[PDB]
């Protein structure tokens, strides 16, 4: 829909769309930008994630409450209703998972890059995991569980255990362990290492950077304090 | 149990 | 696009799209119960008006971002996507402006719902007017005045100073004065008067009645502190 | 200047 316009001008209109709060509008400006076959820089991989996290995080939000009307009331409309917002999900999270397939993590050569792409297709696998049932739902977790994986192999062997990308990959797989993979002692185990191992490479870094990333650590701490 | 944000608040 | 979906349905799921804070599917849902041809029930009413007043409200909140960025400024790109959300919104008021004008004005005949579809009326035609800079701007700023008119004229022969339609219209007629037709002392005549009239009013009404009318009452003096 | 909300809050 966007290939008429000029990749800097989406990226810009992505920028003035998150300042606006329309997040479908960054989304489909940051598909648009994606779609000219370059690779995205810092910056442009964090315009991308940000747009599609708030446009899911949106859906899941509606789907969630959803949910929880169909089951207390276990005629057709809200189990019709919440088959409308999870098929729009689902197609939200394969478009996303479509380009990073085409071709986004096949070029990704630099740790940085490879990471990120990875956490995201962990990411919205697991999204498509919180919503399945059907044939597909051992499949559609073991998908996520590979990507993130994958992503933990190249951090641990190319990141120091502060850098934000790799604790927010961190942070994330853990979640999926507690509440996808039904493996809490996972979750909690994964969490508390990550947290001690980052504490220990504090010393290293700047005050901008120390910044970065004790607030990711705060999280961390945050689930354990819910876990346990 | 929170996920990442994607932007410093 | 709903017309093989029975009315009660898309009530139905109307509700259920307030409550997942589904606001575009919710004023989708009631067009097309709107469009079934019957007239609408007290709560109906609201639930059309609430649907397209948050989907107007996001893009308007939208626009005055862009447009304060584009003002600042002043490549194509802010001004091009500022033009986009306007188109979109100017779209939506049209949408709602045909489905008052096709047919719920003039099949309205009891005060209540001729006040509250009157009162749209001049809403829809104020936002049109907050965007309007051509050669129209002057009429579209007319056409919300004689809405908000005849809604008033019918509310002070038909309605206590203390119903809440009547309150509301009142309260945004006012504001109509104060940010559109440039007209402060006007806006702050009608707020005083309406906030008066209310209060001498109050001794009429049950414990329910009365917290209906006060907090009304309230938004009326919110605005009178800032206009004063 | 604040117009009339939908909802009782
Ligand atoms: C997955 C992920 C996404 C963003 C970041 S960040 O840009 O470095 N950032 C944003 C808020 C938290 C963290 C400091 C890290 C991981
Ligand atoms: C214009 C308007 C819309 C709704 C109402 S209300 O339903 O009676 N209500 C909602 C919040 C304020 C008021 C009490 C009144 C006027
Ligand atoms: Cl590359
Ligand atoms: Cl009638
Ligand atoms: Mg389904
Ligand atoms: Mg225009």
């Amino acid at each position: 829909a966007m290939g008429s316009m000029e990749r800097a001008s989406l990226i810009q209109k992505a920028k003035l769309a998150e300042q606006a709060e329309r997040y479908e509008d960054m989304a489909a400006f940051m598909k648009g930008a994606v779609e000219k076959g370059e690779e995205l820089s810092c910056e442009e991989r964090n315009l991308l994630s940000v747009a599609y996290k708030n446009v899911v995080g949106g859906q899941r939000a509606a789907w969630r409450v959803l949910s929880s009307i169909e089951q207390k009331s276990n005629g057709p409309e809200v189990r019709e209703y919440r088959e409308k917002v999870e098929t729009e999900l689902q197609g939200v999270c394969d478009t996303v998972l479509g380009l990073l397939d085409s071709h986004l993590i096949k070029e990704a050569g630099d740790a940085e890059s490879r990471v990120f792409y990875l956490k995201m297709k962990g990411d919205y696998y697991r999204y498509l995991a919180e919503v399945a049932t059907g044939d597909d739902k051992k499949r559609i977790i073991d998908s996520a569980r590979s990507a993130y994986q994958e992503a933990m192999d190249i951090s641990k062997k190319e990141m120091p255990p502060t850098n934000p990308i790799r604790l927010g990959l961190a942070l994330n797989f853990s979640v999926f362990h507690y509440e996808i993979a039904n493996s809490p002692e996972e979750a909690i185990s994964l969490a508390k290492t990550t947290f001690d191992e980052a504490m220990a490479d504090l010393h290293t870094l700047s005050e901008d950077s120390y910044k970065d990333s004790t607030l990711i650590m705060q999280l961390l701490r945050d689930n354990l304090t819910l876990w346990t | 149990a929170g996920s990442i944000p994607g932007r410093r608040s």
